[PDB]
């Protein structure tokens, strides 16, 4: 319960009566190492650490038309996946 | 995102195997939301497991046939948070080669 693991919850800023709009916030799984010798290699940019994000993020979304007149994704299903930014 | 112990894996290209040192760095739980309204305007880098402070270490690399064995320096985590992996010293990424992994020979 430290980090609640990752789900679908009502957006109160855009939800609305009988039509709420969920989404996908939550915990993930994620650490940091020493770069392996390997990739050290092929890493023509060479980096000493490497770390495995793995962020929240809707695994699929409708995308509706809400009050403000603009469009929102609306999750339906959420899963810890890679970190693409919005 | 505790600091916990963890087996990393030193190798020497030339003798055909690695040793394995029990040292301690970062894992566990972030939280991230995944925005429904997004501005086109980026970002919002969102946070993850990683390290805050390093110190370095060094430690013996046995030898073989023809080459004397020698002395190997690795990072070492100090402390751990869920900021934002320093792309100016991590090679972030959603799945590495993994802290142990042993490429026994090159290629
Ligand atoms: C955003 O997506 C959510 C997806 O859950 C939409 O809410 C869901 O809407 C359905 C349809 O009204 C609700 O009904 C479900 O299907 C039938 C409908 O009669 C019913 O028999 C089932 O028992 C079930 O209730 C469903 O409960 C509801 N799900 C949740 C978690 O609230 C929501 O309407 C979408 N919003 C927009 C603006 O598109
Ligand atoms: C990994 O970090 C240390 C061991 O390197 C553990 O924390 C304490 O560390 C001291 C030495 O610095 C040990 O003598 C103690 O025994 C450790 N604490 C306890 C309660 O035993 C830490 O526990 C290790 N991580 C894990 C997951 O075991
Ligand atoms: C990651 O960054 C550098 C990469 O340039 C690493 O290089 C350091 O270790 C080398 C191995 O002996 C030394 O030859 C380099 O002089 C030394 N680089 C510097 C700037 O001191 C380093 O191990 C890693 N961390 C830091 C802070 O450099």
């Amino acid at each position: 319960q430290d980090c609640p693991e990752c789900t679908l919850q009502e957006n109160p800023f855009f939800s609305q009566p009988g039509a709420p709009i969920l989404q996908c916030m939550g915990c993930c799984f994620s650490r940091a190492y020493p770069t392996p010798l390997r990739s050290k290699k092929t890493m023509l940019v060479q980096k000493n650490v490497t770390s495995e994000s793995t962020c929240c993020v809707a695994k699929s979304y409708n995308r509706v038309t809400v009050m403000g007149g603009f469009k929102v994704e609306n999750h339906t299903a959420c899963h810890c996946s890679t970190c693409y930014y919005h | 995102c505790e600091l916990t112990n963890i087996t990393i894996a030193i190798e020497k290209e030339e003798c055909r195997f690695c040793i394995s040192i029990n040292t301690a760095w970062c894992a566990g739980y972030c939280y991230t939301r995944d925005l429904v309204y997004k501005d086109p305007a980026r970002p919002k880098i969102q946070k993850t497991c990683t390290f805050k402070e390093l110190v370095y270490e060094t430690v013996r690399v046995p030898g073989c046939a023809h080459h004397a064995d020698s002395l190997y320096t690795y990072p070492v985590a100090t402390q751990c948070h869920c900021g934002k992996c320093d792309s100016d010293s991590t090679d972030c990424t959603v799945r590495g080669l993994g802290p142990s992994y042993c490429s026994f020979g090159e290629m």
